[PDB]
RNA sequence: CAGUCGCGUAAGCGGGGCAUAGGAUCACAAGAUACAAAAAGGAAAGAUCUUGGAUUUUUGGAAAAGCUACGCUAGGGAUAACAGGCUAAUUUGCGCAAGAGUGUACAAAAUGAGUGCGCGGUUUGGCACCUCGAUGUCGGCUUGACUAAUCCUCAUGGAUGCAGAAACUAUGUAGGGUACGACUGUUCGUCGAUUAAAAAGUUACAUGAGCUGGGUUAAAUACGUCGUGAGACAGUAUGGUU
RNA sequence: AACAAAGCACUUUGCAAAAAGACGAUAAGUCUAAGUAUUGAGUGUGAUUUCAUGUAACGAUACAACAGCUGUCUCUAUGAUUGACUCAGUGAAAUUGGAA
RNA sequence: UUAUCGGUGAGUAUGUAGACUCGGAAUGACAAAGAUGAAUCUUGAAUAAUCAGACAUAGAAUGAUAAGGUUGUAUGUCAAAAGGGAAACAGCCCAGAACAAGAGUUAAGGUUCCAAAAUUAUUAUUAAGUGAAAUAAAGAAAGUUUUUAUAUAAGUCGACAAGAAGAUGGGCUUGGAAGCAGCCAUAAUUUAAAGAUCUCGUAACAGAGCACUUGUUAAAUCUUAAAAGCAU
RNA sequence: AGACAACACUGACUAGGAUAGCUGGUUUUCUGCGAAACCUAUAAUAGUAGGCAAUUUAAGUAACAUCUUAGUAGGUACAGA
């Protein structure tokens, strides 16, 4: 190609440092939800899915959380940077194995 | 037909497709069934044409001659690759999927000599793989008692 | 729902086919309707309903062959004659890895099948962002600048296959050179005789507001081939305001 | 090298009222012609020789060889004039979105 | 009579998938009730422009798993959207500009200097300016670190000294084959050990090493290999 | 020789009578809302028509959007043989 979109394949350690603070502000908010309706012992489909299927910051490993699944890569693993709206969107799990 | 020429018909076309990619847990073509040592493309999912698994084929005859072995073949090329009218029978292989296997009585050695110059000839990277090792789960083998229900479970730090 | 028929003990079923592949209007023609009837009585020609004949097959429905290199106008440049841009199938562009084999012996002095991993942008291509100096996209002249994958000159490793000499292979290195003529429209090329050697590529054929016109395009004429013909031709020959 | 050309060949024309041919919104009529088959018109060929082809002669046609000649060239130098250049007089043009 | 050729039966055997789907998501779709919400919806009347879109991400078709190629689908941006970041930038990452003021509060992104803000703390690696906002590959190797094993005063590791028997020049083979052209065998024996022989060598013997065995020197976290991270 | 017939000739000059789905241009300010490059038909694909649908402002709304809860249609990813 000729027209140059300059995205580097790494991020920096500040990119990281809010990758890292914008998981661990979506906990709160899922624990703040399921939180509060536990306290009228209420419950949510959507909140009891996220708590069994998703892992919390604390829980994610560093290749999952500057990472993702593109099969079209050698090893198959992409700069989580490379999503689009990625800073305002869920990405934690991977197919397993990759 | 053959593991080389399949029974069908060259005239009806056939879409590029994909090879597949597991994403689910498989672990289908991972682990030597047949002989005792195999030969594993480790790196990335190809399409492999019938002359480059015959040249393969023709190396570890010619290294292993005049030797009493049983060569298994793991996969078929079933896929016409049609380059603009039919051009050649090619097979989509996997990632960390067998390629080959061997067995007789021959040394470790001997057979490491040929599986390694059979795959200069192949496209991509192999791997020397004996029978009885784990399989593998994408691109992760199930060493150490891990399981595939641990690659599926979120938690894993 | 009304009309009135079939089958069935009855319940009931029947407005063709197990489902999915058959075009109107106009005109024209055959039945019915009793609407209107250009003074009036009739009629003709109209109106409603039913129906028929359609590669109406360009099937929402024209009765329809070409040439223009002498072309004209209005436009677009959906890339078309060029160059630049993207790609790298292919190449007369290369490297590396591996080593079947050749080398009396002995893989790696030399040599290297079919292959794998690559670089690069020269040839033939693909694409079409882009209208412009082109179909041999290129030749000669003048004048360069740069590259290094080296023909000559300089330093040098290997060579049971380096005694010497010559030559081979490879590593450094682009300072300066790489001429002259004949025949080929051209570079492609081919040859002659010298020479330490008579190597390549990039620069919009590097360079026509620097030259040439070998070219880049015409109208004239003859011949050849194709077409019923006008004409066409990547044809051939002579001539043709740069 | 094309056209014409002399020569040659073929078709047509009997002239009694209009010879054929050409022309005439379309005729009278005119050229043909004050001509008559050795006449007129049309068509192709292109003297002659041999019956497309070979010679003499001719060509600002195209091409080749040979001899001479020379600044075409090896390889340019010098000289002359008129421009170019400077002073005085007169005084354009294409072009130009705006320009540090 | 065949672990030869094809065929048949059996297999809860292995793989293959656009026109196989027994199993089977998420997503999206339809509609009901309640709640919330910025009127965003429908209808009536009046009445437009537009009908080569482009790129990005995912997943395909096509091409050659080439193209800033061509063609569907999902989502967004540009088109018609300024501002901050991406050195410059239609399409990417943020965020939707009515006008001012403020060391105001933040996004993306950054904080040695150009240039607003850390030469801010903690633990490791790299020595190549690798790298530092656009990853060239396979591969090579006493680069270096860590981990997992591992040798060790019963002397590791390296070096040094000597030995490395006999039947036997194994049989065949060939002009010659004596461990070492090739063919076949290569159970034994005796020793501290010693392959009917791994690399040379001879026309063939001979001859020199190795595997193998003893001793000497000598290590008190100091041996060897594999894989992983980062470099060459 | 498509040669010449007075700037013009593959049929001159002059006067009278055109069209152009094509190109270019279309002039003051403020305010509100705000698209599309898709489908169907078309001798149509550079056009046009009908939709979808932008705007104006009236009448309606159990309107429309989103979520929750229960239900329904349908076989992709995956997985399997
Ligand atoms: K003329
Ligand atoms: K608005
Ligand atoms: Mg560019
Ligand atoms: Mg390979
Ligand atoms: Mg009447
Ligand atoms: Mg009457
Ligand atoms: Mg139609
Ligand atoms: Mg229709
Ligand atoms: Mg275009
Ligand atoms: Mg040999
Ligand atoms: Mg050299
Ligand atoms: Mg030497
Ligand atoms: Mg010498
Ligand atoms: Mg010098
Ligand atoms: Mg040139
Ligand atoms: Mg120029
Ligand atoms: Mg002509
Ligand atoms: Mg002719
Ligand atoms: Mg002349
Ligand atoms: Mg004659
Ligand atoms: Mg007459
Ligand atoms: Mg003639
Ligand atoms: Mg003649
Ligand atoms: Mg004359
Ligand atoms: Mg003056
Ligand atoms: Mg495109
Ligand atoms: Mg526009
Ligand atoms: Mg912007
Ligand atoms: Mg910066
Ligand atoms: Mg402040
Ligand atoms: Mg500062
Ligand atoms: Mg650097
Ligand atoms: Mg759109
Ligand atoms: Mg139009
Ligand atoms: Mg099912």
């Amino acid at each position: 190609g000729g027209l140059l979109w300059k995205i580097p394949w790494r991020m920096s350690k500040f990119q990281k440092l809010r990758q890292r603070r914008r998981l661990r502000a979506v906990d709160n908010v899922v624990a703040t939800i399921e939180n509060a309706l536990a306290k009228k012992g209420e419950t949510v489909k959507a909140v009891e899915r996220w708590r069994a299927e998703m892992p919390t910051e604390a829980e994610m490993l560093p290749k999952d959380k500057y990472t993702i699944f593109d099969r079209k890569e050698k090893r198959y693993r992409k700069g989580i940077h490379k999503l689009p709206k990625w800073t305002r969107v869920s990405q934690r799990v991977n197919p397993p194995g990759y | 037909g053959s593991w080389l020429e399949p029974n069908l018909n060259r005239k009806k076309k056939m879409m590029k497709g994909r090879p597949r990619v597991p994403t689910g847990g498989s672990t289908k073509g991972t682990t030597v069934v047949w002989g005792d040592y195999g030969l594993r493309m480790r790196d990335h999912h190809r399409r492999i044409s019938a002359q480059q698994l015959k040249l393969a084929e023709d190396t570890i005859k010619q290294r292993l001659r005049g030797q009493k072995y049983r060569l298994y073949k793991r996969v078929a090329c079933n896929v016409g690759v049609y380059v603009s009218s039919f051009d050649h029978w090619a097979t989509r292989v996997a990632v960390n999927q067998i390629i080959f296997e061997i067995r007789g009585q021959l040394h470790e050695q001997v057979i490491r000599d040929a599986f390694r110059l059979a795959g200069h000839k192949l496209p991509g990277l192999y791997e020397f793989v004996k029978k009885g090792d784990p399989p593998v789960v994408g691109i992760t083998k199930l060493e150490d008692g891990l399981t595939v229900e641990d690659l599926k479970n979120p938690r894993k730090k």
